[PDB]
């Protein structure tokens, strides 16, 4: 037989893509432009205008969906306890840092910080392309064209407070917040729990919290290390707005 | 939408119009929003769950402001209302080592 | 546009089920969401997409051992509750699957099932009974009470 | 012509099925860690609320049967004409749509 | 091509999680792999599939 | 659904000194006082007679 002696606790990043951006045509402006005679001229191929405008808001729609879908599912908003003692556990590298005025945690920052979005995230165009806030090359030559970008339902802030609230509600409580009543544990029992849940006794946990607490921690440091350094990490997020940025251009 | 809105006034060629459709074009409610603007809607500073989603975290209801026409119409005068929707209702477990 | 959101929605939809059965849960789905066997999952929030740290044991350090399906004593056969037999060249212990914390071979962890004639590999070792022990530490009291007066 | 050829897909299997065989479970989440085959059908009867002596007091019998079982499934396949039919659906819709 | 590019990455993704869950460990979810209570898969190559 | 701490609930691994917030209390054992219970019939032997 071989029977392991000794463990290491790993964290491990994986990217998942839930939203493009909410695009809007007008067909009419696309195809026609301001002239009269070639809307009247398109008003002889029927439905095609208003079945494209149907299917580009059902996508938009969906957007939305996706976004309620992956990060709404839980019932409340929980904070994490102000004295943030957890048996050893840091965990001050993925809650929200209250100094920043975004209220998101470093790794989010870092996160936020590596996809670029293309320029694509603007819809107002007035005041000259909104003083260039705006990307004019890109933005505003497409949008004179009848190519508008629809802002998300759920801000940036509104959706990093739902993963503060996921984050608070699996520290403070464990599986207990997803299937009824948030009941209070304490983390080194739930952790515990948890090695009970893999086929580990609960004294591996209990004789060895120290260690296991210091691999969390440098496995959690190493993840941002890994994220600032490692390029092209968050590629899937950028292929997807490359790909909608190109299929626009 | 992707209007600030000084431009909606008359942007609209508000001269050759219906004075019904001009309603809209202004008053004294007039609210900017990461979407356009919205016309015919208060701007409340207190929060609710999404109703109809306007965008940018901006949703819009149908509410009995019970303001001053609230307490002097009978019907409490019912107007649409603009917020910022509100993710859920807070909570905070009773965290404790021991407990 | 449209086959591009299908694809995003599949995307959306694997993303909500690791938020269900990763965060919200410990699964045992193996590979489903980490590299080992699964912790628990920690989402952060990223432009369009979300991020999942799945905190994962991992063993290491693997020493071989022999080891023996079953235990033949008093002509029976005993097998481990929850662990497996394991020798370190001279003595047999048991000990638990995933982290070596090896213990003696008592009948509280172990039970009986048939003589030893059927199973394959079967060795030969003592099953400690705690009792007998405890029954025989009075049993030289009874024997002192008879012998010394 | 596809990145990974035949040679290497069969390599992959053959990789995973020696794990499988020679470590059980053990390979997928960290090292692999050898374990006789009889103690992990052992396991895999426990894992089904089987007790592990049903397995070991009936070994020969079970050996048998997954003998003789493996054997059919190459009967089935040698015999039986249209078994890989979803495959060759996709051939043949590749096919009709380049015709 | 591209519709039905997406119905085989279902399969390729199905495949990759049948691949896991029932090649590299014993599955507790019902139907997912075999008819009955599983104990152990084998995987083998197809000339486009598995 | 409360139970007293038996030694058939628990199992035992290693010295009250290693865990981090242990406490003290008993865990009662069903054999000693049964067998306590025939210790004392031979006290009553060995001093009554």
């Amino acid at each position: 037989i071989a029977i392991p002696t000794n463990f290491t606790i790993s964290v491990t990043t994986e990217i998942l893509p839930v939203s493009m951006t909410k695009t809007s045509v007008d067909c009419t402006m696309y195809i026609c432009g301001d002239s009269t005679e070639c809307s009247n001229l398109l008003l002889q191929y029927g439905s095609f205008c208003t079945q494209l405008n149907r299917a580009l808001t059902g996508i938009a729609v969906e957007q939305d969906k996706n976004t309620q879908e992956v990060f709404a599912q839980v019932k409340q908003i929980y904070k994490t306890p102000p004295i943030k003692d957890f048996g050893g556990f840091n965990f001050s590298q993925i809650l929200p840092d209250p100094s920043k005025p975004s209220k998101r945690s470093p790794i989010e920052d870092l996160l936020f910080n590596k996809v670029t979005l293309a320029d694509a995230g603007f819809i107002k165009q007035y005041g000259d392309c909104l003083g260039d806030i705006a990307a004019r090359d890109l933005i505003c030559a497409q949008k004179f064209n009848g190519l508008t970008v629809l802002p998300p339902l759920l801000t940036d802030e509104m959706i990093a407070q739902y993963t503060s609230a996921l984050l608070a509600g699996t520290i403070t409580s464990g599986w207990t917040f997803g299937a009824g009543p948030a009941l209070q544990i304490p983390f080194p029992m739930q952790m515990a729990y948890r090695f009970n849940g893999i086929g580990v006794t609960q004294n591996v946990l209990y004789e060895n919290q120290k260690l296991i607490a210091n691999q969390f921690n440098s496995a959690i440091g190493k993840i941002q290390d890994s994220l600032s350094s490692t390029p092209s990490a968050l590629g899937k997020l950028q292929d997807v707005v490359n790909q909608n940025a190109q299929a626009l251009n | 939408q992707d209007v600030n809105c000084t431009e909606v006034p008359v942007a609209i060629h508000a001269d050759q119009l219906t004075p019904t459709w001009r309603v809209y074009s202004t008053g004294s409610n007039v609210f900017q929003t990461r979407a356009g603007c919205l016309i015919g809607a208060e701007h409340v500073n207190n929060s609710y769950e999404c109703d109809i989603p306007i965008g940018a975290g901006i949703c819009a209801s149908y509410q009995t402001q019970t303001n001053s026409p609230g307490s002097a119409s009978s019907v409490a005068s019912q107007s649409i209302i603009a917020y910022t929707m509100s993710l859920g209702a807070e909570n905070s477990v009773a965290y404790s080592n021991n407990s | 546009q449209l086959i591009r959101a299908a694809e995003i929605r599949a995307s959306a939809n694997l993303a909500a089920t690791k938020m269900s059965e990763c965060v919200l849960g410990q699964s045992k789905r193996v590979d489903f969401c980490g590299k080992g066997y699964h912790l628990m999952s920690f989402p952060q929030s990223a432009p369009h997409g979300v991020v999942f740290l799945h905190v994962t044991y991992v063993p290491a350090q693997e020493k071989n051992f022999t080891t023996a399906p079953a235990i033949c004593h008093d002509g029976k056969a005993h097998f481990p509750r929850e662990g497996v037999f394991v020798s370190n060249g001279t003595h047999w212990f048991v000990t638990q699957r995933n982290f070596y914390e090896p213990q003696i071979i008592t009948t509280d962890n172990t039970f009986v099932s048939g003589n030893c004639d059927v199973v394959i590999g079967i060795v030969n070792n003592t099953v400690y009974d705690p009792l007998q022990p405890e029954l025989d530490s009075f049993k030289e009291e009874l024997d002192k009470y008879f012998k010394n007066h």
